C-alpha cells in the first residue's frame, strides 16, 4: 500500500460511466467509451490525463475500432490506469461491461511501476462494481484484440465491439 | 390472590362466570349448554339449573333488579331467565341472524342490548 | 375373545372386544420394492420400496394386497391366531355388495374363522352416540362420508362421499410448510409433518378475522421439534391447513365443503325427516378431532339451513376411534353371540350369507 | 454375514412368544417375559440360554418389576440376543409389542462383539414380525427404564409395563 | 425501455425488452464470510465465505438477500437506475400472494420503480411456443415443475414441484467424476464440472444399451481441457448424469422422475383435457438442454400413457431461456404500456393492486 | 395479456354467426392482428360463405409462416341426433415467427373471452393437425360424434 | 488357514485368519528408477526413485502396480501361496463396481486363489465394536470416509469422503518443523518426522487456549532423538500438525473439517435415523489414534448437533487395525467357509460373481 487516494474527479467519472442514466440523444454521444488514469505531479492522487479519453459519439464516424485507438492512447514507456466499457457477444447474450486495465510495460522506469501496482488495489477497491481486469505489461499482451475475449468471456465470446473474432 | 380451595363444578368447560349486581349470586355458563347459578350467601352452593341451550352458550348478563339473567349462546338464540323460576325464559330466536350474539348488557331493567360478529349493536324490550 | 378390525383408508384400528381403545393402528400400505412390506414397515423403507393402498376411499380396489394387511394384523399386530377368535368387521358406507361377498369369503376360507360380522361403520358411530336416527360426518384419511341414517337404516340414496380427507390436509401443510423454507419431501418427512398437524392446528371460528388478528398474535407461533432435534416454528398455517376442510379451492378442488356436503345429503332426504337430521348431525373420523372444528361445523351449517330450524353438532370426545369403540362394545356383548355367521352357516349359504345376517 | 445359523429351539420359541394362542389359566403363566439367546459353544448355532429367561407368570408375584430384573440377566462382559415382551402404554392405546434387544458391552472380547453383530441381520431375518429393536452397548443405554420408552413409541407412551413413566 | 428479470432458483436472467437475449446471467447467490458479495463474485472469491440462495426453490424465503441480488441486477449488472426504468418481474408457479405482494412493495418503495408488472414464468413459456393450453416441464437449477395450463389457466390442484433439477445433476457429476480419478471439490472446481456438463453431457435414449457400448469401446469418451491447460477425460458419466433426472434413485432420493412427474400431474387433470395435455407437452429451463431429452421423454411417457393416445413433446431451440424471451416480448409490446402498475396506483390501492392489474 | 383491443366488427360477426340470409352466412372467417399490431382485426378476402369439402377449403386459407384465429360453423350429426356449433380455431405454425406465435398466444384470450358462448376451440400448432378430420370431432362430442361435415368418420 | 489383506491408501496390512494383529504392515508403494521395488524396499532407496502409490485415496488408479503389491505382500511379507489359501480382501466405500470384478479376477487368474472374499472396510469396523447401525470416520493416510450404516448396510447417498488424512499432516508437520530451524526435506527425513508425529502429537480441546498455554511455559515442550543421536526438541507443533484435521485451512484447502464431514453425512441421512448415528460415531484408522481426538471431536460435534442430540464418539483402543481384526475373526469362523468364492463358483458366473456372493 502506498497511500496513494484516488481523486474525487476519478470517482465522478466512474459512477458516471458505470450506470447509464436516461439522457437525450446528443447527451448519449458525451458518454465516455474509455478513460486512462495518471497520478498527480507529487505522485499524491490518482487523476484524469486530459486529452486521454474516447467518447461514444466518436466510436463509429471518428474512431472504427474503439479497442486500436484505446491502445494507442497508452503510453509507450509510462505506467497508466484506464477504464475500458467493452462491449461484446457471446453465444448466449451481449453484454456491455467495464473492463479495468492496468498498462505497466516494461519500457516504464522502476519507479513509476513500483507506485501503480503498489496503488492499484487501492483505487480498485473504490471502484466497487468492476469485474474484468485486464493486466497488460507490454504492448503484444494488450495490442492483440483477442487478448480481451478470453479476459471478457473467453472461448464463450464470439464478438467484440461489432466485428467478429 | 389466594387460592380459597373451593372448586363450583360446572357441567362443561366454563365460558362465561359473572357476579349479581349485589353479589348475592354467580352464575356460571359452560359448553355442555347449562347455566348454574351458586348462591353466594349460602356456602357457594347450587342454587338452580337452567336448560334450553342447544349450542355451546358465549355471554351472561345480569339485569339490574338481580331476579333476572339472559345467556347468548352459538345456537343463535338468547334466553332471558327468571332466577325464581327456572321453568319459564324469553327466547330471542335469532338476534343476530346468522351469527351468534358474542356479548350482551342491560341498559336497564327492561332494555337488553346484544351484539354479535355482524358488528351491529341491537336494543331489545324485554317484557315479563 | 372376539376381534375387531376397522379397516381404514389410511390407518387400520384393531384390537379385541370389550377393550376400551384398538390394541393396534397402522397404516394401511402394502410396499413392494422399485419383497413386501406392510404396515408401519413399509413406513421404515421409503425409497427401496413404493407404496400403495388397497382401500383408498374405503373401498377395497386390491384384495390382494389387503389379504397381507389382515394377516400382518392378526399375527404381528394383535398376535393372536384368527382360527380361534371371532372377527367383527367394518365396512364402507355404499360398499359394492360384490365386496361384502369377498370380505366373508377371504375371512372363512383364507383365515379360517370361527365365526364372522360385518357392521357399518357410520351406523357404529351413531350407535356409539347414543342414537338411532341422524346424520353421520366420517372424515377419515382418504374419504369423507355423510351417511344420514334413520331408525338404524343408512339411505343409500343420499349419501355423498367427498374424496377431500385427511391425507389432502397432510399434503397442503406439506405445501405451505415450505413457504417458510421447509424441506417436506420424503415419505419419511410426511408421517413428521402429520404430527405437526395432529398437534398444532385448529380450525378457526371465522377465517377472515382469524387472519387478521393472526398477524399481530403473540400466542399462535408454536415450536415444533424434529426427530432428529431441528426445531420448526410454525404460524398461521395451524388455522390455513384445516380450513381447506370448508374451503376447498385452497387446494385448487372445486368440491363443496365438508358443511355443504353435510347440508346437501341433508337435502337428499324427505322433508319428514331432515328436522331430526339437523339436530342429530354426529362427528365422527380423525379428521374431525381439529379444535374448534364443532363450533365451525355449526356456523356455518346455520347459513345453509332454513330460518327457523335447530342445528345440533354433535362432536363426542371418543369420535376418533367411535367406529372401532362401538364394534367392540356390541361384540363383546353375551347376546350378540348368537348374531355371529357361524362356520357352518357359511358352508349351507356360501358367501351369500353375509346379505342376511349382517344385514 | 458370518453365517451363523438359528437354532431350531430359538424359533420355536420366538414362534411360541409372538402369537399368543387361547390355553388354560396354568399354560398363560409358562409364557415366556423375556428370554436371552447366546452362541454355541462351538459357535456356530444361536442357541438358546438355559435359565435366563421370565416368565408371565412370575411378574407380579415374584419379579416386580420385568424390566429391572430382565437387564440384570444380562452379562456385562459378554454379548447377547434378546427378546423382551414389552406391555407398555400411550396416550390412544395399550400395546404389547416384542422388542428385540442386542446386549453388546463395550468390556466384552472383540471376537464376542465381531460374531454378535455380524450375526445379527441373520437371525433378526428369521425372527418375522418383529418391529423394535434395542442397540443396547453398555449399561447405562439399558438399565435407564425410559430407553424403552423412546424406542418403544418415544414421547407418546405414558405408562411402561403397568407403572408410570 | 423496460426491464425484463427472471428470478431463477439458481440463475437471476435480466436484460430490456425488445432483445433477444438476457444482458445479464448470474448465480442468484449471496455470499457472507465464513461483508457481502452478491453473484459472480462470491463465486470468484475463494472457499472464505459461505453461499447462501434466496431463492432456492422458486419460492423467496429471504427477503434481505433478494434485495440485494435485485440492487446487484439493476446497477452492477444492467448498469441503470431503476426509478427510471419499468421492470416486469417473472414469479414461480403456486407463488404464495404474501410474496407477490412483498415484491411488489420492494420495487416501489425500495427501488422506486415508475411501473411494475409480474408474470407466472410458466405461462410466458407456453405463450413463447404459440400455445394456450398445455403442460409447461420447466427445468431449472434448483426446482423442477410441471405446470398443466388449460386455455391460459394453470391448473394449481395438479402443479407438481420437484426439487430435482441442474444443481443436483452438477453435484452429481462431481461425485462420479472421482471414480475415474478427477478431484473436484472446491467452488472454482464447481464451475469446471457445470462447463463439462453443459458441454459433454446427453441423454440417452436406452441407458442400459448405452452402459454396454460405453464399457466395449471409446467412441463415447470425449476430452474436456481444464483452465491451467490439463485434460481430462470422460465416457459413460456423460449420460449418467443427466440419467438421474430420470432415475432419481442415483441421487439417493424418493421422487419420481421428471418423466413420471409429467404424467403423475396430467392424470391429475379432468380427462376431457388429458388428450391435449399429452399431445402439448413444452420442455422449458436450462436442465432441458441436454440432447435427446426430447426423445428419452416421448419414449417414457409413452410407455406410462395409454396406446391410444398421442404424445407430442416439443422442445423448441429457445427454450433456455424462453421464460425470459416472452417476457421481454411482452413488455416491449405498444399496447403493453397501459398493463404496467403505476407508482400513482400503487399508492392508492397497496400491494394489492398487483392481484387486480396482473393475474 | 399482450393488451391488444379486439375490434367490434369481430364481436358482431360472431353474433351473426352464433345466431340463425343463408346465401351470406359465413361458415368460416379468419382473424389477425392489425398492422401496427394492436387490434385483431378481420381478414378482409379470408372468409366462406354458406352458400358457397368446406373444411378443405378452410385449412388451405391458413397461412403457412404465420399465426391467426378462426371461427368455424362446423356442422356434425351424432347418432342420436344432428347439431351446429362454432369452433374457435387458435392456428400457431411452428414455422410462425418467435414473436408472432407470442403476441397472438397471449392475445388469445382477450378474443376468445369477448365471444361469450363460444363452447369449442381447437389449438392447431401444425397443418397436420388441422388437417386431421378426427381430432375436430373429438373437440366436437368425442365418440358421440359418428360423422363430420356431412361425411362418415 | 486364510489370509486377510487389507490394502489402504498408504499402508497394507495383511495377515492370517484368527490371529490378533497383522503379521505384515508396509507402505503400499511402487518405486520405480528415476527397476522396480516395492513396500519398505522403495522406502530404502529414498531419492534414487520416485515412488507413486496404486491405492492413494482408497480406490485402485493403476491396477499393474496394484498386481505388485499383492505379489509383494503373499511372496516376501507373507511368505506364502496365494494357490494354498483363501484370501479376504477389504474395499474402500463408494468403490466402483467395475474395480470389484477386476480385484476377483486377478485373484483368481493371477494368483490362482482357491477361494476369496471382499468387505466393505467400514462394515468391518463397525462389526468390531459390537454395532450394527452406526456412522464410522475412518481417516487413514489418503482419504477420510464418514460412512453412515444402517442395519449393517452404508448408505451410498450419504458416504463423504475428505482428501485430508494422515499424509497430509506429515507434510504439515514437516512444513512447521522448519520454522525451529529443523530441515526435514528428504524422504528419509519424512519417515523420521511420522514418527514424531505417532509419538508427540496430541489433539488440543481447546486449540486457542492451549496456544497461549505453550507460549508462557515449556510444560507442552518435548525432546525427541533423531536416527542418529542428535535430539530435537518440539513445542507447540505437537497440537498444530492434528489441529488441521478440524481447520483444513492450515493447509490452504477450502474442505470442513473432520468434525463438519461427519456432521454434514449424518444430515444427509433420513431424519428418523440421525439420532442413532449421533450416539453411535466409532471412529477408525490410524489418524484417529491422537490423544485427545475423541473428546475433540466430540465437543465440536456438540456444537454443530442440535442440544436435544446426545452425542457419543467411539474410540475403541483397537480402531487402528480394527478394519483388519474383524477381517480376520471373520474368516477364522468355521460357519464362515461357505460365504467364500470357490474356483468353481468363478468358473461358472465370472467376475460378476463377486457382486452376489459379497454383496
Ligand atoms: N388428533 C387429530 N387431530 C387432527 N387430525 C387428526 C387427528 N388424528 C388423526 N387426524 C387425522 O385423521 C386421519 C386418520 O384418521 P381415521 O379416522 O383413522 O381415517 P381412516 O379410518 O379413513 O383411515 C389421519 O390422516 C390423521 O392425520
Ligand atoms: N446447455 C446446457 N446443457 C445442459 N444443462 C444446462 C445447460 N445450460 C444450463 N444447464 C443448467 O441449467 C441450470 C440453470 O438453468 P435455468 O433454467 O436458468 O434455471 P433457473 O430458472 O433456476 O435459474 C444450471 O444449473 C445449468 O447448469
Ligand atoms: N499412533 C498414531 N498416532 C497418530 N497418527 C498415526 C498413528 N499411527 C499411524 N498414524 C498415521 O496413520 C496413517 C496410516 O494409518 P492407516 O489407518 O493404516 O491408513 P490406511 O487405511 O491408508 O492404510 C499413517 O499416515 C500414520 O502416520
Ligand atoms: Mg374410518
Ligand atoms: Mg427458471
Ligand atoms: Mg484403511
Amino acid at each position: 500500500a502506498s497511500g496513494v487516494a484516488v481523486s474525487d474527479g476519478v470517482i465522478k467519472v466512474f459512477n458516471d460511466m458505470k450506470v447509464r442514466k436516461s439522457s437525450t440523444p446528443e447527451e448519449v454521444k458525451k458518454r465516455k467509451k474509455a478513460v486512462l488514469f495518471c497520478l498527480s505531479e507529487d505522485k499524491k492522487n490518482i487523476i484524469l490525463e486530459e486529452g486521454k479519453e474516447i467518447l461514444v459519439g466518436d466510436v463509429g464516424q471518428t474512431v472504427d475500432d474503439p479497442y486500436a485507438t484505446f491502445v494507442k492512447m497508452l503510453p509507450d514507456k509510462d505506467c497508466r490506469y484506464a477504464l475500458y466499457d467493452a462491449t461484446y457477444e457471446t453465444k448466449e447474450s451481449k453484454k456491455e461491461d467495464l473492463v479495468f486495465i492496468f498498462w505497466a510495460p516494461e519500457s516504464a522506469p522502476l519507479k513509476s511501476k513500483m507506485i501503480y501496482a503498489s496503488s492499484k488495489d487501492a483505487i480498485k477497491k473504490k471502484l466497487t462494481g468492476i469485474k474484468h481486469e485486464l493486466q497488460a505489461n507490454c504492448y503484444e499482451e494488450v495490442k492483440d484484440r483477442c487478448t480481451l475475449a478470453e479476459k471478457l468471456g473467453g472461448s464463450a465470446v464470439i464478438s467484440l465491439e461489432g466485428k467478429p473474432l | 390472590l389466594k387460592d380459597e380451595g373451593k372448586l363450583l363444578e360446572a357441567k362443561g368447560p366454563v365460558t362465561d362466570v359473572a357476579y349479581s349486581h349485589d353479589g348475592a349470586f354467580l352464575a356460571v355458563c359452560d359448553a355442555s349448554k347449562v347455566v348454574t347459578v351458586f348462591s353466594v350467601a349460602d356456602g357457594y352452593s347450587e342454587n338452580n339449573v337452567f336448560y334450553g341451550h342447544h349450542a355451546k352458550i358465549v355471554c351472561l348478563a345480569w339485569s339490574p333488579d338481580n331476579e333476572h339473567f339472559a345467556s347468548g349462546g352459538m345456537d343463535m338464540m338468547v334466553y332471558v331467565w327468571t332466577l325464581s323460576d327456572p321453568e319459564t325464559r324469553v327466547k330471542i330466536q335469532d338476534a343476530h341472524r346468522l351469527h351468534h350474539v358474542s356479548s350482551l348488557a342491560w341498559l336497564d331493567e327492561h332494555t337488553l342490548v346484544t351484539t354479535s360478529h355482524d358488528a351491529s349493536v341491537k336494543e331489545w324490550t324485554i317484557t315479563y | 375373545a372376539a376381534l375387531v378390525v376397522d379397516n381404514g383408508s389410511g390407518m387400520c384400528k384393531a384390537g379385541f372386544a370389550g377393550d376400551d381403545a384398538p390394541r393396534a393402528v397402522f397404516p394401511s400400505i402394502v410396499g413392494r420394492p422399485r419383497d413386501s412390506y406392510v404396515g408401519d414397515e413399509a413406513q421404515s423403507k421409503r425409497g427401496i420400496l413404493t407404496l400403495k393402498y388397497p382401500i383408498e376411499h374405503g373401498i377395497v380396489t386390491n384384495w390382494d394386497d389387503m389379504e397381507k394387511i389382515w394377516h400382518h394384523t392378526f399375527y404381528n399386530e394383535l398376535r393372536v391366531a384368527p382360527e380361534e377368535h371371532p372377527v367383527l368387521l367394518t365396512e364402507a358406507p355404499l360398499n359394492p355388495k360384490a365386496n361384502r361377498e369377498k370380505m366373508t369369503q377371504i375371512m372363512f376360507e383364507t383365515f379360517n374363522t370361527p365365526a364372522m360380522y360385518v357392521a357399518i361403520q357410520a351406523v357404529l358411530s351413531l350407535y356409539a352416540s347414543g342414537r338411532t336416527t341422524g346424520i353421520v360426518m366420517d372424515s377419515g384419511d382418504g374419504v369423507t362420508h355423510t351417511v344420514p341414517i334413520y331408525e338404524g337404516y343408512a339411505l343409500p340414496h343420499a349419501i355423498l362421499r367427498l374424496d377431500l380427507a385427511g391425507r389432502d390436509l397432510t399434503d397442503y401443510l406439506m405445501k405451505i410448510l415450505t413457504e417458510r423454507g421447509y424441506s417436506f419431501t420424503t415419505t419419511a418427512e410426511r408421517e413428521i409433518v402429520r404430527d405437526i398437524k395432529e398437534k398444532l392446528c385448529y380450525v378457526a371460528l371465522d377465517f377472515e378475522q382469524e387472519m387478521a388478528t393472526a398477524a399481530s398474535s403473540s400466542s399462535l407461533e408454536k415450536s415444533y421439534e424434529l426427530p432428529d432435534g431441528q426445531v420448526i416454528t410454525i404460524g398461521n398455517e395451524r388455522f390455513r391447513c384445516p380450513e381447506a376442510l370448508f374451503q376447498p379451492s385452497f387446494l385448487g378442488m372445486e368440491s363443496a365443503g365438508i358443511h355443504e356436503t353435510t347440508f346437501n345429503s341433508i337435502m337428499k332426504c324427505d322433508v319428514d325427516i331432515r328436522k331430526d337430521l339437523y339436530a342429530n348431525t354426529v362427528l365422527s373420523g380423525g379428521t374431525t378431532m381439529y379444535p374448534g372444528i364443532a363450533d365451525r361445523m355449526q356456523k356455518e351449517i346455520t347459513a345453509l339451513a332454513p330460518s327457523t330450524m335447530k342445528i345440533k353438532i354433535i362432536a363426542p370426545p371418543e369420535r376418533k376411534y367411535s367406529v372401532w369403540i362401538g364394534g367392540s362394545i356390541l361384540a363383546s356383548l353375551s347376546t350378540f353371540q348368537q348374531m355371529w355367521i357361524s362356520k357352518q352357516e357359511y358352508d349351507e349359504s356360501g358367501p351369500s350369507i353375509v346379505h342376511r345376517k349382517c344385514f
